[PDB]
């Protein structure tokens, strides 16, 4: 009906803003905050797709788990996690933080950060590259873009 | 049909021709809903309100004890002596030997493959059956 | 048993519970709770949801990888349904509203997307069916909403006769439309009670006891069509717990009555709302139905569940109703209500 | 002359020597044993109640100014009864030079704590004490420092087990993260890999 | 090849392949069964047998230093092939 | 390619697929391995 | 080499008939409760157990005290060992008593009704190897096996 | 027999230490509910206390008192000074956590384990 075509439309509206303002927080754990960096650096210039760390869990859009989740440090991850206001997306880059890692079978390692937080994309890499953390990125505009709030709300 | 382990899946007591006593370890669990064999007639005597005086593996062998404490010697020969007593109560059995010749169970190598259970489910002693034979 | 559902391990994440279920209606309040406790214990479970990904996405850390399946339904395609319940031992209907729709009233939330379940439940050849309704579902009710819970009660036990029925009192959590619902009324200065609030007596349970005993039910030999009244182990006067839910939060109770036809038309006024009512008319029925006293039928106790009270648990749920100067303030701090052995 | 064999040197190994003897005549009532090995590095193996006066004597003597402690460890061995062989590596900017002084210790034998003597060994020996559970004499603040808050035993001892007793999950009932007993969807693979074959002949022991 | 079991699912190259009544079917609701369709069983068989003078012949593979180990195939069985033991090809003596 | 193409291949696809997660051709990962333990099966008729 | 028996024809469930006296799976508690019922009735010489050849020590004396329990005593074996004279009163009777390393130290074996390369293959082993290094004399009454 | 003692030369100068360990960590029960914010009662916190002190009923050996006594202070700073979070003070009270039961019938029916 029309109601529902315009609500597709401001549906796509509100998503292009959610995907063209992605501000991760700044929050890095081990090497794979390096390669974060880079992606930040000049080549790949992420704040040209509108990427912008922002320091603050309040100001933050997206939480990016860049090294290994250590069980002393996963309930402050969960803690800022949660002052994310939502929505919220989580990215889970390299194998630490996908999985354990290299540190897999130690006693003091999370084995994996979904086992903490919810996670939207896994980028698999130890660690990825600025390019395959940008794909993820990029992966993740991707799939707020396919996002339906308001269309479902209106099917309700 | 209560479902036991095997030899393989259980810490058990096997006393072998010479009367040594020598246990096995667990290698894999039983699978499935198998349990320790031990363990299922004790189960089994605490639902019919016998309850049997003994729940860890380390009791039940204390009981072996009890009863015969040669089970509990592990690697050890026990040495027996009054085989002269039991000849004496032999010598008074007033039954007589048959004329049958004595023949053994197995003749030759392809009986020895598949004699028990274990034996009877293998595809390789099927094969090796199979191979003598044929 | 099949061998792939024999359950191995120690009840842990990465165990295997032998469990398989389609939690229907795994996105609200209850159904987390559901999810969670099945999850923890190494079951698969399918979760449909008709909502957008977002939505379910505090579902996922719920299970070990693999243990949770997540599958896109329409209530009103079948072939969905069958889609979801082809592959369970268990299906386990959690579908509600506190609300009319446009494209859903209560006879389909609570009647036919029931009966469409369980009748799907049945020829997929599922082996347990639980169906959660109501402690004051009845035929003879004030309640809309309680009516047809009456009705999907009987619909789901034409189609599948052992199907286990869940019957929990008003549900008290962190996500509750309950001790949420009360210690919100602080908004609008005064507290609305119909009588007063001395007429009404509510016996709520913890959410945690009611996932607890469904999954219990799960599991549980004695349990095919059996129907079960989840209660908590204390029962108040809707004054005293709404007296008391303020001296948890810490606000000023300024109780006044209101004639309950007073009371039923501002329900009306909130229910024009075009997203989620504050209230409704049936919410305001409901909140002043009066439990039925517990009299022969299986609760908590019999599916391996103590219930919780409510003093243990009201401080985690209304904490955050209050302002910074109690913010700290301990459970003690607070008197316990009042309760009522009627 | 091998281009493939590490250049053996040959003053290092005679210089080492003779220090260790100075050492051990200076301080006989707490050396037990002085050794060089091939690498030609000195040790001194001290009785645990002359840690201090040993590696006061090492800093401050003359012909000796050991003055940065390189690094403090323990090493456990389960079959000894002292399980724990504490470990501490000196360095001399004056001479150039290093040195390694070991004592030991159990699990119910604390060690005297040098932080008098070298600051740095403060969060040396919170390490020791947090990773094996070898308590130290007069710390300033002996707690644990690397592993968890509330985390029960010593990892780093030989018995303790690879993956630990209790994993972190997050828990939405009770909104917090929770601890539980590990359970591991892949066990971690042991190997067999010792050859049965001797490697050195120079390292066999005597089958007595 | 990609046979197809009564229930419907592709039988991997291994055999493998989930009951009628095994749950953990579901995993392919909505989803797909990844599954490798060139069979290398069924493609080694397709080459021919490559003819050879000597009774031994030495097989790397092809590439050289880009194959597999350098091995050697007695051909005396004149009445089966020799077969590779690491690619699978077959060998057998012009006389 | 245009001037040095790869060298041809039967088993080398054909037709490139791109990233399909999310979709309904996404990868699902299962044991490729066939059953163990084989269970006896009891037999069909009374005793 | 079979071992790979233990992995074919295993029981993993337990099981009971149902009404068309075909086995069923059951459960552990449902299945254990059936056998308790029964047991509880019969008595004495109305409940007798057989051992199989591979019962474990620790099973065979659990079951003994079950059974003693009901006032029973037939605890039986399917081997044969005759139990007249002495019968089972003393070890030295039913054992192996020179051992299996006292043939390399006897240089006469008489062989009574018995193919030893088939019954213990390894007790064989240790006497041809008496056979061959002690020059032990080996005397066979029953068949000529080989 | 004969050993070096680490603070207390026998069992009953070690117990004061306890004693005052202690006094110590139940005078701080009502201090970490309220700062913490946990969601228990204080005399459900310093049962508690009494439950992890009794867990160690059966030591003997002075020195063996001596680091419990050490470790048990260690723990006592973690929380005064709120190193610890919710989530470590609320470990102690394993809520999350299925008791396993103690009876053989029940461990028979759930496993193999004894
Ligand atoms: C406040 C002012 C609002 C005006 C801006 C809204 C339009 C956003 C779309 C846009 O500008 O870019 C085209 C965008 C660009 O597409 P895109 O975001 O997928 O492409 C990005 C990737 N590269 C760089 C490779 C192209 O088109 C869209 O896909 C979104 C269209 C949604 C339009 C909103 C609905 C109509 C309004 C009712
Ligand atoms: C600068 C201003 C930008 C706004 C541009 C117009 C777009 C307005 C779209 C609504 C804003 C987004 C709100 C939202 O995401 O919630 C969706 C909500 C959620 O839908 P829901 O009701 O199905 O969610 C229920 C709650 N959960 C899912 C958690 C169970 O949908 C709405 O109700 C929005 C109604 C839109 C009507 C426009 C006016 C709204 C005020
Ligand atoms: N106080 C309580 O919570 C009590 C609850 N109950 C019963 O427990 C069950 C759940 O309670 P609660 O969890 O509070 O209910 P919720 O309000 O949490 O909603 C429960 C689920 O119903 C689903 N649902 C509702 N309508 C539809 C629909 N038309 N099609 C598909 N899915 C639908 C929702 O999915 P979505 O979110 O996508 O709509 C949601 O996941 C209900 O039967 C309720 O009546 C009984 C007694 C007390
Ligand atoms: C004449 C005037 C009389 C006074 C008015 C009568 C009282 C009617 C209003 C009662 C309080 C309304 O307060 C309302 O409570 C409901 C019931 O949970 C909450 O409802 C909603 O809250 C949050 C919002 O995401 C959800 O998590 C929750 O599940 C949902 O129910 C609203 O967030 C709150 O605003
Ligand atoms: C200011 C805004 C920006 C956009 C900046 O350009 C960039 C992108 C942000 C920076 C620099 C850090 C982002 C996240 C973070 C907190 C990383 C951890 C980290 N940070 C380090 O140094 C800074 C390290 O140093 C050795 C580390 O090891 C680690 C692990
Ligand atoms: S995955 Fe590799 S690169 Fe990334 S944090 Fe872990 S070890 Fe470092
Ligand atoms: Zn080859």
């Amino acid at each position: 009906s029309r109601a529902e075509y315009v609500v597709t439309k401001l549906d796509d509206l509100i998503n292009w803003a959610r995907r063209s303002s992605l501000w991760p927080m700044t929050f890095g754990l081990a090497c794979c905050a390096v390669e974060m960096m880079h992606m930040a650096a000049p080549r790949y210039d992420m704040d040209r797709f509108g990427v912008v760390f922002r320091a603050s869990p309040r100001q933050a859009d997206v939480m990016i788990v860049a090294g290994t989740l250590t069980n002393k440090m996963a309930p402050a991850l969960r803690k800022v996690y949660d002052q994310m206001p939502e929505p919220r997306y989580v990215v889970s880059m390299g194998s630490c933080a996908n999985g354990g890692g290299y540190y897999h079978y130690s006693y003091s390692v999370v084995r994996g950060c979904d086992r903490i937080v919810p996670v939207d994309i896994y980028v698999p890499g130890c660690p990825p590259t600025a390019e395959a953390l940008l794909y993820g990125i990029l992966q993740l505009q991707r799939k707020i873009k396919r996002e339906q709030k308001l269309k479902i709300w209106y099917r309700r | 049909i209560l479902p036991g382990a095997a030899y393989t899946e259980k810490s058990a007591t096997y006393v072998n021709t010479e009367g040594r006593a020598q246990q096995t370890k667990v290698a894999v669990t039983p699978p499935g809903l198998a349990r320790e064999d031990w363990k299922i007639i004790r189960a089994l005597s605490e639902i019919a309100g016998i309850t049997l005086p003994y729940d860890t593996l380390d009791q039940v062998r204390n009981r072996l004890e009890e009863v015969s404490p040669n089970l509990v010697r592990y690697d050890d020969i026990e040495e027996t002596n009054y085989f002269q007593q039991a000849s004496e109560l032999a010598k008074l059995v007033n039954q007589e030997v048959l004329a049958d010749p004595l023949v053994p169970p197995q003749l030759t190598i392809k009986d020895f493959y598949m004699t028990d259970s274990i034996s009877r489910a293998s595809q390789t002693m099927a094969k090796c059956v199979k191979a003598v034979t044929e | 048993l099949h061998h792939a559902v024999i359950p191995h391990g120690k009840g842990g994440r990465s165990s295997v519970s032998g469990v398989v279920a389609t939690v229907f209606g795994a996105t609200g309040f209850l159904g987390r709770y559901v999810v969670n406790h099945l999850g923890r214990m190494g079951s698969q479970v399918i979760i449909p949801y008709r909502c957008d990904v977002y939505d379910i996405m505090h579902l996922r850390l719920m299970g070990d990888l693999g243990q949770l399946t997540f599958l896109e339904w329409d209530a009103r395609d079948k072939d969905s349904i069958r889609k979801a319940v082809q592959h369970s031992n268990v299906v386990i209907n959690l579908i509600g509203r506190e609300w009319e729709t446009r494209n859903f009233d209560f006879e389909d939330v609570f009647v036919n997307i029931p009966r469409a379940i369980a009748q799907a439940s049945k020829e997929a050849g599922v082996e347990r069916f639980i169906h959660v309704s109501h402690l004051n579902a009845s035929m003879k009710s004030s309640s809309k909403s309680l009516r047809s819970k009456a009705v999907g009660e009987k619909e789901v036990r034409s189609v599948f006769p052992e199907a286990i029925i869940i019957r929990p009192s008003d549900i008290f959590g962190r996500e509750d439309r309950f001790l949420n619902h009360f210690a919100n009324y602080r908004w609008f200065l005064a507290v609305p009670l119909v009588s007063l609030g001395f007429k009404t007596v509510k016996q709520p349970v913890y959410v945690a006891d009611v996932s607890k005993g469904i999954v219990n039910a799960t599991k549980d030999p004695d349990a095919v069509g059996k129907t079960f009244a989840f209660t908590g182990p204390n029962r108040y006067l809707l004054f005293h717990l709404v007296k008391y839910i303020f001296g948890m939060t810490h606000r000023t109770f300024i109780p006044y009555p209101l004639p309950l036809f007073v009371y039923s038309w501002i329900g009306k006024l909130f229910g024009l709302s075009p997203f989620e009512p504050w209230t409704t008319k049936d919410k305001v029925e409901r909140i002043h139905i009066s439990d039925v006293m517990p009299t022969d039928l299986p609760g908590l106790e019999d599916l391996g569940v103590q219930p919780t009270p409510l003093e243990l648990k009201s401080i985690e749920v209304l904490r955050r109703h209050r302002t910074y100067r109690w913010l700290s303030s301990e459970i003690e701090e607070t008197k316990p209500a009042k309760t009522v052995n009627y | 002359k091998r281009p493939t064999v590490r250049p053996r040197s040959d003053v290092t190994h005679k210089q080492l020597s003779a220090f260790g003897e100075y050492v051990a005549e200076i301080l006989p009532k707490y050396v037990q044993q002085v050794q060089v090995s091939c690498l030609d590095e000195l040790e001194i193996c001290i009785h645990p109640d002359g840690v201090i006066p040993t590696l006061t004597f090492l800093r401050d003597h003359t012909n000796a100014q050991f003055k940065s402690l390189a690094d403090l460890t323990a090493v456990d061995v389960p079959t000894r009864q002292n399980r724990f062989e504490i470990v501490y590596n000196l360095l001399s900017l004056r001479f150039n030079s290093r040195i390694r002084v070991k004592t030991y210790a159990d699990e119910l034998t604390p060690i005297d704590s040098i932080v008098s003597v070298h600051i740095a060994a403060n969060w040396y020996e919170r390490e020791v004490w947090d990773m094996f559970g070898v308590f130290f004499f007069n710390h300033p603040d002996l707690r644990r420092i690397l592993t968890d808050y509330g985390f029960e035993g010593h990892p780093f001892r030989k018995d303790f087990p690879l993956t630990g007793y209790v994993e972190l999950r997050y828990d939405d009932e009770v909104k917090r993260v929770v601890a539980e007993p590990v359970e591991l969807a892949q066990e971690f693979r042991k190997f067999d890999l010792n050859s049965p074959w001797e490697a050195f002949p120079a390292y066999r022991q005597p089958p007595e | 090849g990609v046979q197809v079991s009564p229930s419907g699912e592709k039988i991997t190259h291994t055999g493998q392949v989930y009951d009628e009544k095994d749950y953990r079917r579901v995993r392919f609701v909505d989803r797909q069964k990844e599954v490798n369709e060139n069979f290398a069983i069924d493609l080694i068989a397709q080459q021919p047998v490559n003819e050879v003078e000597h009774r031994i012949i030495a097989c790397d593979g092809g590439g050289g230093a880009l194959g597999h180990p350098k091995v050697y195939i007695n051909l005396d069985k004149e009445t089966k092939t020799g077969t590779c033991g690491y690619c699978g090809l077959q060998f057998k003596q012009h006389h | 390619p245009t001037t040095n193409p790869p060298t041809a291949r039967k088993f080398i696809w054909t037709n490139h697929k791109f990233n399909v997660s999310a979709t309904p051709e996404q990868y699902v990962p299962y044991s490729t391995t066939r059953k163990k333990i084989h269970e006896w099966v009891p037999p069909s008729t009374p005793y | 080499f079979a071992y790979d028996g233990l992995k074919r024809q295993r029981l993993t469930e337990p099981m009971v008939r149902n009404e068309k006296g075909l086995l069923t799976y059951t459960s552990w508690e449902d299945a254990l409760s059936r056998v308790a019922g029964m047991l509880q009735n019969f008595e004495g010489n109305a409940v007798a157990a057989i051992a199989g050849g591979l019962v474990d020590a620790e099973a065979l004396v659990a079951l003994k005290d079950l059974l003693n329990k009901v006032d029973s005593d037939n605890l039986c074996t399917e081997e044969i060992f005759p139990t007249e004279g002495a019968g089972t009163d003393l070890r030295s009777n039913y054992l192996l008593n020179t051992t299996i390393a006292g043939v390399e130290e006897a240089d006469v074996v008489l062989l009574v009704g018995t193919n030893p390369r088939f019954e213990a293959p390894l007790f064989n082993a240790r006497i041809r190897k008496s056979w061959l290094h002690n020059d032990l004399k080996v005397a066979l009454i029953g068949s000529p096996v080989d | 027999t004969s050993v070096k003692p680490i603070f207390s030369r026998d069992l009953n100068e070690a117990k004061r230490r306890v004693r005052e360990l202690y006094r110590a960590w139940y005078r701080e029960v009502p201090n970490t509910v309220h700062l913490m914010q946990l969601d228990i009662t204080v005399k459900q916190g310093r049962d508690k206390v009494r439950e992890m002190f009794m867990k160690n009923a059966h030591v003997t050996d002075p020195r063996v008192v001596d680091l419990l006594v050490i470790k048990g202070k260690m723990e006592l700073q973690e929380t005064i000074k709120v190193w610890k979070q919710r989530t470590h003070v609320m470990r102690f009270f394993h809520e999350t956590e299925t008791p396993r039961p103690k009876d053989f019938l029940s461990k028979f029916y759930m496993g193999h384990d004894p």
